[PDB]
């Protein structure tokens, strides 16, 4: 099975978040589903599930601020969390979960006690808690052992992530995109880098897709020395 | 949260559970990599799903008064990552909580050196009355460094901003420093410079307004 | 007085953690300890007091004697004698043809156990039906089986002790917190000997009723906890068990063994007693006796409208 | 344990002699019954 969230990205404080996970691969109905966060700083947060006959629970420290459904004619897993604050900013991932029974002694004395453990995770999706609006990176060509470096710089968008690609799937390596900055004016800005031939300049072509889905905005950019 | 744990390249290295429990008990151990999902581990206290490599294993729960541990045998570069350990038992209830994070480390890690690539401010960043010079730091282990940005040959202070050293995709570290300039500033110097300093061992890059 | 709270993570059970004061000692000073009382031994007025506080004192059974019943000859003096009568199927006044006698009993263990009668002697051939007035309800009827049933009984709880001084020589052994698992203690009877048992039992007992008629059997529905259940010893603790399980069925014209519950007292008054009650000190470790069930103790439900039911 | 307690009240109960009683040991003669 696979699972891919999608997100807001940003949220404003006092607001209600919301993430929603596509499953493929596996039939919703047979299973027990589930979301975690990760907090910065923090360590990874059970956040509740659901079960096959739809029927929630919830951690007591989210404080019925969750929501946690299902759809299955679009196979989709989703969670809201209302009344945000910055504390909820958080990688946000859904899982599978199964039903064990550890049994220790006879079953009407009820000596037994169920447990869950996540089997199948998703990748995560970031969501921020913030005031202020998308802003779009502008972005700049950083111009060229046998080999040249060669980039592009990202500037001063908001909030994280930035998608970074090459020529889709031919520059593959040596490529880096490096972790971006946070500034202090609370713009991010990263940079992404390949080693290619010297001989090949001038002769080739190479421009970095960059998505900031958040602005949203798009662009390309020819490097040229 | 974290608990730090360091072990020699090759040896076994043993996690024990943050929580001992009151009952007979049902302990999953999840691997977590900084920035990637967590990967379920063992299940049920000694079971291990299909793809994860026999090298880890838990102790079975057989009554015998034996705390949850996670044995890790010839531990690689690759094992460094948080270890969480959920503990599920008879007399604690629904256990919501993973518990702390053990940090594993791995260590008499070679030390590799930093590989440094400057680039000077773009020529549209200086028409948009904007110019950073860009210093990239990547491939090196330990993930201590130290960046100094010099002008001419008296050091910059201020401008710099500079990203944690964090571990990359072939296990060794990697940063970023950017040095913001105004244009003027930029035409101003003979040259600045991006000096690293990694284990004592200190190299420089150096660009020229041109 | 007695400061308790549940246990505190009871999914599905009782047994009630408490604190109190207690003297030393020295007379003058004092001190804070806790233990751990089955709640039978406690009430409420979170405050509570033992049960037995305002019916009667009560003293502490010493650690060292043992409660684990041993064969006794009871004997005649000389020029007096005991006959024995050795007629198998003897219902249980008359003439016995086959007598001997003998200046000493047999060795009897001495038993304490209600409802089901336990490592006792068998009767041989039929099993044998003894009351005092058969067409009475009022008057109990005695049952010897032929062949024992097997009953395995088991306080699996990890009981751990500790020794508190209260006085100058006395000392106090309370139960200290458990140590693992929280299970109930209980009693397993093999089904299908149990149901063959009852299936003879049953044929010896239409001898007297006609021969069709409808029998069933019912659980105990009269009187004080203390005698509703099949209440003995084992080990040391005294067991309360429920035997609806077995009781529960009609008659007319894998192992599947039945698992009985068993509750715990420590404080006791077993043969109606009321005065110096007894407080049956902690036991540690596991606990498990396996006994013989030989004999049972019925009654009726009263006047019955005969060959009814 | 300035303060004391007595030796015995950790060990055992304890209880007074009585006055009057004496411990001075007089002749006592062990006989056997008749037929021993
Ligand atoms: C009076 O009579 C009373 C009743 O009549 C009686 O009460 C009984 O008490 C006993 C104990 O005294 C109780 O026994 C316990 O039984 C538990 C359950 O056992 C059954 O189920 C298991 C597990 O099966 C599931 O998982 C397997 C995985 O392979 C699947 O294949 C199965 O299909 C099954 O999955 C289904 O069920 C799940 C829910 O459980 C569902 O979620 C799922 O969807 C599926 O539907 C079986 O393996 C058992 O079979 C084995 O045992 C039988 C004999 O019973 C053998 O004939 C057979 O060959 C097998 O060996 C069985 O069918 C046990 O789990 C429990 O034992 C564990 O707990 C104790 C302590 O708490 C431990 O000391 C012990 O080590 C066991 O722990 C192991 O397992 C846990 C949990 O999985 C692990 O976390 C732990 O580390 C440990 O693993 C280790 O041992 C394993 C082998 O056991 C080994 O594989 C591992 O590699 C590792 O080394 C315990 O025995 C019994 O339940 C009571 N009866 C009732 C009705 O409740 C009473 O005692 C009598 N009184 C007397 C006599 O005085
Ligand atoms: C129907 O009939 C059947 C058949 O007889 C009955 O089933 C029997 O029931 C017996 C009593 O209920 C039970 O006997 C007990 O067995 C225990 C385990 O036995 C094992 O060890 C012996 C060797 O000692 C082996 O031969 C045997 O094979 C086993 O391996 C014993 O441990 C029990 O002894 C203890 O309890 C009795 C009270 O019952 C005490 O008098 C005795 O001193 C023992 O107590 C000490 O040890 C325990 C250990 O946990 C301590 O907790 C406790 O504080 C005592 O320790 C103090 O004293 C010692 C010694 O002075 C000292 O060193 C220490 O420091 C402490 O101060 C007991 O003997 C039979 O096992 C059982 N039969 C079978 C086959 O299972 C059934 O009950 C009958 N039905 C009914 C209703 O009664
Ligand atoms: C020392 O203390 C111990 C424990 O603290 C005492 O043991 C308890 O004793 C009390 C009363 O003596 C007893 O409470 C009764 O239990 C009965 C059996 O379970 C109940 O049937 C009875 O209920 C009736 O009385 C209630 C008022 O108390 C009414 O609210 C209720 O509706 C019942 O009344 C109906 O029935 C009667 C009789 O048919 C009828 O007249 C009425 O009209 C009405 O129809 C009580 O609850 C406890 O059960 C005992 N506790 C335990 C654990 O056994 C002990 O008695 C004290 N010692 C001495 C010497 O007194
Ligand atoms: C009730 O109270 C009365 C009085 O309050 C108690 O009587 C006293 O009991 C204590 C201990 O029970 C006893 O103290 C010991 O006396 C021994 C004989 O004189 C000493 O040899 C012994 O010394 C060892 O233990 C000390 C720690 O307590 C150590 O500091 C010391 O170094 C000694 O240890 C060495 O020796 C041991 C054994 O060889 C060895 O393992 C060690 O490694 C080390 O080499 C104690 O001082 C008093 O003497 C008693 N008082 C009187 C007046 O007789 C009574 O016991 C209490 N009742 C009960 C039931 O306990
Ligand atoms: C049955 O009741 C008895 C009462 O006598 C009970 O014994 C006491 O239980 C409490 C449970 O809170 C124990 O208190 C704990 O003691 C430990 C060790 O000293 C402390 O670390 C604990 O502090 C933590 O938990 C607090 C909860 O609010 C936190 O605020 C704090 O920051 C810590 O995280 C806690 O104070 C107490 O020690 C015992 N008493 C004795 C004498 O042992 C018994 O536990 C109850 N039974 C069961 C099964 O719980
Ligand atoms: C009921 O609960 C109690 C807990 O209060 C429990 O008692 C504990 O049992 C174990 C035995 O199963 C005891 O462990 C032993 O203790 C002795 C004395 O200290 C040691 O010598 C033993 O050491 C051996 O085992 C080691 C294993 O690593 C070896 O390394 C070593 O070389 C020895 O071979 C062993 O540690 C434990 O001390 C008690 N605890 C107390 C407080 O009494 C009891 O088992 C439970 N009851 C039942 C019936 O299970
Ligand atoms: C056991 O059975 C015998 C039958 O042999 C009973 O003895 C008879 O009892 C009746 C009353 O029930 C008397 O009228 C007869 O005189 C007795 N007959 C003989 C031959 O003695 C005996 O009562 C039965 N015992 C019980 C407890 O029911
Ligand atoms: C409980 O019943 C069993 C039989 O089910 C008894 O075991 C027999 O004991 C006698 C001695 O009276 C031996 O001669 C037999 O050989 C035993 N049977 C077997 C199959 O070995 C046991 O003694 C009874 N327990 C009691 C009365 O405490
Ligand atoms: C009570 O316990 C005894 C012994 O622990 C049980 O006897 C065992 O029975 C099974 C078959 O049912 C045999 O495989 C074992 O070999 C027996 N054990 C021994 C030591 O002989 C008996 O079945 C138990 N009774 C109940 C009702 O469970
Ligand atoms: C012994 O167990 C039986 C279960 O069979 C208990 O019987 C129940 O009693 C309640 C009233 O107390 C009734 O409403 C239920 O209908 C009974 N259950 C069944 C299945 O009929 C009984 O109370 C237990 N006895 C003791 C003393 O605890
Ligand atoms: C012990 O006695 C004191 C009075 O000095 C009291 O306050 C305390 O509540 C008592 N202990 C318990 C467990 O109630
Ligand atoms: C005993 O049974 C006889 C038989 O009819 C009956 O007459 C008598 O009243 C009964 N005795 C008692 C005390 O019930
Ligand atoms: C009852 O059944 C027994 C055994 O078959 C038989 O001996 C007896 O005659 C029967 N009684 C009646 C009244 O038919
Ligand atoms: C025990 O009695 C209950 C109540 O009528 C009934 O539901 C159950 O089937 C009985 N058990 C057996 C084994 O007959």
């Amino acid at each position: 099975v696979q699972l891919q969230e999608s997100g807001p990205g940003l949220v404003r404080p006092s607001e209600t978040l919301s993430v929603t996970c596509i499953v493929s691969g596996g039939s919703i109905s047979n299973y027990y589903w589930t979301w975690i966060r990760q907090s910065p700083g923090k360590g990874l947060e059970w956040i509740g599930y659901i079960s096959d006959r739809e029927t929630t629970t919830y951690n007591p420290s989210l404080n019925s601020r969750a929501v946690i459904s299902r759809d299955t004619s679009k196979n989709q897993l989703s969670l809201q969390l209302r009344s945000v604050t910055t504390a909820d900013t958080a990688i946000y991932f859904c899982a599978t979960a199964r039903r064990g029974q550890r049994i220790y002694g006879v079953v009407s004395f009820g000596e037994f006690f169920y447990y869950y453990y996540m089997d199948v995770w998703g990748k995560g999706t970031a969501v921020t808690v913030s005031s202020a609006s998308t802003k779009g990176p502008s972005v700049f060509p950083l111009a060229p052992g046998g080999t040249a470096a060669l980039g592009c710089l990202v500037k001063d968008y908001f909030p994280e992530p930035v998608t970074v690609s090459w020529n889709s799937g031919a520059l593959t390596s040596g490529v880096h995109t490096f972790p971006a900055v946070l500034q202090s004016s609370g713009l991010y800005s990263l940079s992404s880098v390949v080693t290619v031939p010297s001989s090949s300049l001038g002769t080739q072509t190479y421009i970095c897709n960059v998505n900031h889905k958040p602005s949203n905005t798009k662009v390309d950019k020819k490097v040229e020395p | 949260y974290v608990s730090p744990l360091s072990v020699a390249l090759g040896e076994t290295a043993r996690i024990s559970c943050g929580r001992q429990a009151l009952g007979s008990r049902a302990v999953q151990w999840y691997q977590h990599k900084p920035g990637q999902a967590p990967i379920l581990l063992i299940y049920n206290n000694q079971d291990r799903p299909s793809g994860i490599p026999e090298r880890f294993s838990g102790t079975p729960d057989i009554n015998f008064g034996t705390t949850a541990t996670l044995t890790i045998s010839g531990v690689e570069v690759g094992d460094e990552a948080d270890y969480y350990c959920h503990m599920w038992d008879s007399r604690s209830g629904f256990s919501w909580s993973f518990g702390g994070a053990t940090r594993l480390t791995v260590l008499s890690q070679p030390k590799a050196a930093p590989s440094v690539t400057l680039f000077p401010p773009s020529s549209e960043e200086l028409q948009a009355n904007k110019a950073t010079l860009v210093c990239l730091i990547s491939d090196f282990y330990p993930g201590a460094v130290t960046v100094a940005w010099k002008a001419d040959s008296s050091p910059v202070k201020a401008g710099v901003e500079t990203t944690t050293p964090s571990k990359q995709s072939n296990n060794k570290y990697a940063a970023s420093s950017y040095l913001s300039l105004t244009p003027e500033q930029w035409k101003s110097h003979k040259s600045y410079s991006c000096q690293v300093t990694h284990e004592g061992s200190t190299v420089e890059k150096t660009v020229a307004p041109t | 007085t007695l400061q308790c709270t549940n246990y505190a993570p009871f999914l599905i059970n009782e047994l009630k953690n408490c604190s109190f004061n207690m003297t030393t000692e020295l007379r003058d000073k004092k001190q804070k300890v806790y233990s751990l009382f089955y709640r039978l031994d406690v009430v409420q007025i979170k405050e509570y007091r033992l049960i037995n506080c305002n019916t009667s004192a009560i003293t502490q059974a010493c650690p060292k004697v043992s409660f684990e019943p041993i064969p006794i000859h009871y004997c005649a003096p000389a020029g007096f004698a005991i006959l024995k009568c050795k007629d198998k199927k003897f219902n249980g006044t008359g003439p016995c043809p086959s007598v001997s006698t003998v200046q000493c009993t047999h060795g009897i263990k001495p038993v304490v156990s209600t409802q089901l009668l336990l490592n006792g002697s068998l009767a041989e051939e039929e099993v044998i039906i003894r009351s005092e007035n058969i067409t009475n309800n009022a008057k109990n009827i005695l049952v010897q089986l032929n062949t024992p049933v097997q009953i395995n009984c088991t306080r699996p709880n990890n009981n751990t002790v500790k020794s508190i001084r209260i006085g100058p020589g006395q000392a106090f052994y309370y139960t200290g917190d458990i140590i693992g698992d929280i299970r109930m203690a209980h009693c397993n009877v093999s089904k299908a000997t149990w149901n063959e048992t009852l299936g003879k039992v049953v044929k010896q007992l239409r001898k007297h009723f006609g021969n069709n008629t409808i029998i069933r059997f019912a659980q105990s529905s009269g009187g004080d906890l203390e005698v509703t259940t099949h209440s003995f010893n084992c080990g040391g603790e005294f067991f309360y068990c429920n035997t609806s399980g077995l009781f529960n069925s009609t008659w007319i014209s894998s192992n599947d063994s039945i698992t009985l519950p068993c509750r715990i007292k420590q404080i006791i008054n077993m043969w109606q007693r009321i005065g110096q009650a007894m407080y049956a000190p902690p036991i540690q470790g596991v606990i498990r006796c396996v006994s013989n069930i030989t004999g049972l103790i019925l009654t009726r439900d009263g006047g019955s409208t005969n060959s009814t039911t």
